[PDB]
DNA sequence: TTAGAGAATTGGAGAGTGTGTTTTTTTTTTTTTTT
DNA sequence: ACACACTCTCCAATTCTCTAA
């Protein structure tokens, strides 16, 4: 009863969405865009299939690129420390057998992360021979085994969160993300969002960031003061994932206009039909975050604005 | 001995267990009399005794297995159904010995045809996966579903321990992937198949099984686990997985209507917008031509092979998935499994080498360690590829955009290139269709009917039956009048190709034109090819040939070929 | 209905004073009551274990009942009818004998607890009755029971 | 009340008999031919 | 043929019983 009362109280708030974004990864200074992306991945879209029997992917894949000391691995550390179904893996110290499944049959990392978040750190160090295995699994959300007279097929409904280094260690503003990143085009085509982190030296930011860091070393718990408790936030996220929202009429009209705008900006990775499907996924997750059963067009404006920061 | 029980007397089990009650002579005789009285007497609502009609057909096929539905046995004399569920291994012995009496009542001296008959049970009203089985199920009848993972060869086995034998085979059964819960590995069990049931199923099939659940001692299990642990097996009792005149008349009715070709193409791949030429080519490959051979030095395949060069995200993998669900038999990526079917390739040295041999031949041959053997391919190939990196270059010929040898481009019947072109109106049409399809699919009878009929102009169940009917029944031929014009057009195309300095048109293209014309005739169930079939085939092949060329050559070709690509 | 066999009750305990690590299992505690925690790494399929046995003689019509098993498959020592001396050719009556559900699972130490420069140890655990298939690979669990010693059968 | 002559029951000495034994990965360091 | 497990057989050690001094 008290849990229901507390949940109802925070559900009723006008400013719930902003507080939720602000409560992801309390120790990291700034970078609200990545925190918002992490929340929407954690909530996820709505899985569905057509009359033809073809399935439509209901979940969100994210990749983070940055030059050194940008604290990008802290997001992976938070996610694997928070999300109920999750695994952390390093691109250098792992094998295709250990990632998918192996004969001994025993489960790999992607199997344990079924209906969960799978974290890959220093993705750019992974061998091509193993990147293709992740690509094949990500294409189908399915894993296949056939050897030594034993055959098996397994389900892998797992969302991927990845981190990588730009080639040469520092990003080149003269070049496309494809030029900067050691990743093949089919794999790059399958992340819903890309985030690029840069130092952008500025005294007014440095003076504050240094203070924040020194406070963390000076006081252990006291510095962060998050909007919500972790055990409060997990109950909210569990509650939110019960909603299955529906796309409003006006939102359908609005989506094609925003997609036409993206296509005219495109006329940099070339914008395909997949970006519209991804934008729909993000809008589903946004409506779910707000505990609303209708996709208001404002959510699509939010999704479009968020997506264009990746371009 | 002489006296018999009433059916109401069997309501009380009087011994300490079921098996020790069934096996008593007076009880057993009573059960035998009652089962025979059920089998000679059960009826449809129309009278029309079903089991008298099944025994009749048992001899018509010289068969060995009588099939009994469990619901019928539960609808009257219910206690026998209960005993069957509790003690199958006894009950089926009595039931088999009754079934022989009933069959000999139709066919005296049937014992000379087969010495013993087996009753097969059907429609047992409760189901388990391979999760829910426990020790309480031991020696009970069970009904189970899964995928057959592995199959042994067939062997004879000694029946009695003068000699007699029976056939034997073991099958490994695995949980279907849709049933397995998230984050868990699938479970396995092994099934024993005896005399009539061997080779009833093939590896990779999804199968449903009824049988006894049984166990035995095993020394190795006990030794490795260190506990008195028994091993378990399923002994199968039964295993489970055309058209009327009305369908034929309906097919002929729709084929008699004008524009049926266009409607079939329109029905192709409903969820994908645009790309009509790709749908046309796929339909032509699924219908195919007729194979021919002349022992004087030549042979011609009926299969039609198609290759599609795809920009990233231009619907290629979806149409391959659509074809995989549409087609009767197919392989997706092994060519043995594609025999008389369609083979699907969505991305791409030994693999290419195998395809080189496969396109040259129609049958495959191999030798190893002095062994020699042959296999059949006999299949239509649909392939797709990414054009040498991120984007196709239209200023260049096809070879610059692919990683293929020249004879591949020669031996594919149809080649096509699909590109993500820029147009505000096309983008708006695509986006509106996409969001509309997305809403129409949302998890939140009349609704289905409206949805279906808006989706397609033909119900796809009828279209699949129509494709199967056309493939099995229709075998078109050419008409000898217009072939002079075809020869003149062939010569003209060759002359024009040489005149602009193009790579020349060849006999392979002419053969492909005739084969595609046969396929177009087959699509409307016509046993004759016609002039419009040749015109459409000519347009398809000429346009495909033009698309392969460099830009300056392309302009000269289309300026001259206007009387074929657009006119006729 | 015919006669109904007796229910095999199970006593269970919880809220014990303290939880040990896999690394704290030591032979002085054999046969005591304990509680343990770790991450699951493998599980076996459910198998039937023979709990009580009943046999009948081939050379004469005689029956032996309620034979007790422990760690290895065990059979009678004499023919109970003194008119017969055959010790061989017993068969186990599957109807009259009684079985139990049995499952093997395997666990390893919690990663955050491993001491300096060391690596995680593992252990095998037995589950029976209404607790089989409750455990799942990759999950974190807490167990309670008694530690035992198993021979070289 | 002792003791000695005869009968019955049991133990294990030791002799005999049959028996069993030899005997597709997956991960990681290093050399070699191939593009 | 070489250690073992198991079976068979005969012989004398032992205790029990009856009789008379
Ligand atoms: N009418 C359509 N036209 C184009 N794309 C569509 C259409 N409808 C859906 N899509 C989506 O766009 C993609 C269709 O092309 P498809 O080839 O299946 O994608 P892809 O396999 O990821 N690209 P690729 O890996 O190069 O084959 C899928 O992501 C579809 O969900
Ligand atoms: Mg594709
Ligand atoms: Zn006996």
């Amino acid at each position: 009863s008290d849990e229901i009362n507390e949940l109802k109280e925070m559900v009723k708030d006008e400013h719930i969405y902003d507080k939720l974004v602000r409560s992801i990864a309390p120790a990291v200074f700034g970078h609200e865009a990545v925190k918002k992306g992490i929340l929407l991945q954690m909530l996820g879209g709505v899985h569905k299939s057509t009359v033809e029997g073809i399935k439509l992917r209901g979940d969100i894949n994210i990749c983070v690129v940055g030059d050194p000391s940008t604290s990008k691995s802290q997001f992976l550390k938070y996610v694997v420390g928070f999300a109920p179904r999750s695994v952390y893996t390093s691109g250098k110290a792992s094998s295709a057998a250990g990632l998918t499944a192996a004969v001994v049959i025993e489960a790999g990392a992607l199997m344990l992360a079924d209906n969960g978040i799978c974290c890959i750190d220093e993705f750019d160090k992974m061998d091509i021979s193993d990147q293709v295995a992740i690509h094949e699994a990500m294409e189908q959300q399915t894993i296949s085994i056939a050897k030594a007279g034993i055959h098996a097929t397994l389900n892998a409904r797992t969302s991927i969160l990845a981190a990588a280094n730009p080639v040469g260690g520092r990003y080149n503003r003269k070049l496309s993300l494809r030029g900067n990143l050691n990743m093949t085009a089919p794999i790059m085509s399958r992340f819903d969002l890309f985030f690029v982190i840069l130092d952008d030296c500025n005294e007014k930011i440095d003076t504050e960031l240094a203070s924040h860091i020194v406070d963390l070393h000076m006081k252990r718990d006291e510095a962060i003061e998050p909007p919500f408790s972790a055990e409060q936030l997990r109950r909210y996220i569990k509650y939110a994932r019960t909603f299955k929202p529906i796309l409003t009429k006006e939102a359908r009209s609005y989506l094609v206009e925003k997609y036409k705008e993206l296509r005219k900006d495109d006329a940099s990775y070339r914008i395909t039909v997949r970006q519209l499907e991804s934008m729909i996924r993000l809008s589903e997750a946004i409506a779910r975050a707000n505990c609303v059963d209708e996709i208001t067009p404002s959510f699509i404006a939010e999704a479009y604005d968020l997506l264009r920061q990746s371009i | 001995l002489r006296e018999e029980l009433t059916l109401e007397s069997l309501s009380n089990v009087k011994a300490n267990s079921y098996s020790e009650w069934i096996t008593q002579p007076n009880v057993s005789r009573t059960i035998a009399r009652e089962l025979k009285s059920f089998l000679l007497e059960y009826t449809d609502e129309t009278g029309r005794s079903v089991y008298g009609a099944r025994i009749r057909t048992l001899g018509e096929m010289n068969s060995e297995s009588l099939e009994v539905n469990y619901r019928h046995l539960a609808e009257s004399k219910a206690i026998l159904a209960l005993f069957l569920a509790k003690c199958p291994e006894e009950m089926l012995k009595i039931f088999d010995l009754v079934a022989m009496e009933a069959t000999e009542l139709h066919y005296p001296d049937y014992a000379r045809i087969h010495s013993e008959i087996h009753v097969r049970i059907s429609d047992f009203p409760t189901i388990y996966s391979l999760r829910e089985l426990r020790e309480s199920n031991l020696s009970s009848l069970v009904r189970v579903t899964g995928v057959v993972t592995r199959r042994t060869g067939v062997f004879p086995q000694l029946k009695y321990v003068k000699t007699v034998y029976r056939n034997y085979q073991r099958v490994t059964l695995q949980e279907a992937p849709g049933t397995v819960p998230p984050g868990r590995l699938p479970r396995h069990r092994e099934v024993i198949l005896l005399a009539d049931l061997v080779d009833v199923s093939k590896p990779g099939e999804e199968v449903e099984v009824t049988g006894i659940y049984k166990n035995n001692y095993d020394g190795n299990l006990n030794a490795k686990n260190g506990f008195p642990v028994f091993a378990t097996i399923i002994e199968a009792n039964s295993i489970k997985r055309s058209w009327t005149e009305e369908e034929e008349r309906e097919f002929r009715k729709i084929s008699r209507d004008r524009g049926i070709i266009d409607k079939i193409i329109s029905s192709m791949a409903p969820s994908i917008y645009g790309h009509r030429d790709i749908k046309t080519a796929v339909a032509c490959s699924l219908f195919g031509g007729v194979p021919k051979n002349v022992n004087g030095k030549h042979s011609i395949r009926g299969d039609i092979n198609v290759l599609l060069l795809g920009d990233p995200g231009t619907a290629k993998s979806q149409i391959l998935k659509y074809v995989e669900k549409t087609a009767h038999r197919a392989v997706f990526a092994a060519l043995v499994l594609a025999d008389k079917g369609v083979c699907l390739i969505d991305e791409f040295d030994q693999d290419r080498t195998s395809i080189h041999e496969a396109m040259e031949q129609q049958s495959i041959s191999i030798s190893k360690a002095g062994i020699v053997t042959t296999l059949q391919a006999r299949c239509s190939i649909i392939a797709a590829a990414n054009p040498n990196g991120g984007r196709y270059n239209s200023t260049l010929p096809l070879a610059q955009n692919v990683s293929l040898t020249e004879p591949i481009l020669s031996r594919f019947d149809i080649l096509c290139v699909v590109r993500d072109l820029v147009d505000e109106e096309a983008d708006e049409r695509l986006a509106t269709f996409v969001v509309d399809s997305h809403v129409r699919s949302h998890p939140e009878l009349q609704r289905q009917r409206k949805k279906e009929e808006e989706i397609s102009p033909i119900p796809q169940e009828l279209l699949m039956k129509y494709i199967h009917y056309a493939r099995t029944k229709i075998y078109p031929k050419l008409h000898q009048m217009d072939m002079d014009k075809v020869s003149r057009v062939y010569a003209d195309l060759r002359r024009e190709s040489i005149s602009t300095g193009s790579f020349p048109i060849t006999v392979r293209h002419l053969e492909s034109i005739l084969r595609i014309a046969e396929s177009f005739a087959k699509m409307r169930l016509s046993e004759f090819v016609s002039s419009y079939d040749l015109d459409r085939a000519i347009k398809v092949v000429v346009d495909s040939f033009v698309d392969a060329q460099k830009v300056s050559v392309r302009r000269q070709l289309r300026r001259s070929f206007a009387i074929y690509t657009l006119g006729h | 209905s015919p006669e109904q066999t007796e229910r095999v009750f199970q006593i269970s305990f919880f809220n014990l004073p303290t939880v040990h690590r896999i690394r704290d299992i030591r032979s002085e505690k054999i046969g005591s009551l304990l509680s343990i925690s770790g991450t699951v790494t493998r599980t076996s399929e459910v198998r039937p274990e023979l709990y009580k046995a009943s046999f009948t003689c081939d050379m004469c019509r005689a029956i032996v009942d309620n034979v007790e098993q422990s760690f290895k498959y065990t059979e009678p020592t004499f023919c109970p009818n003194p008119s017969c001396e055959n010790r061989a050719f017993w068969t186990l009556n599957v109807t009259r004998s009684r079985f139990l559900d049995w499952q093997k699972v395997r666990i390893q130490e919690n990663a955050n607890e491993i001491p300096t420069g060391s690596m995680p140890r593992t252990l095998d655990v037995i589950l029976r009755g209404d607790s089989v298939e409750r455990a799942k690979p990759g999950d974190r669990c807490k167990f309670t029971g008694v530690e035992i010693v198993v021979p070289d059968v």
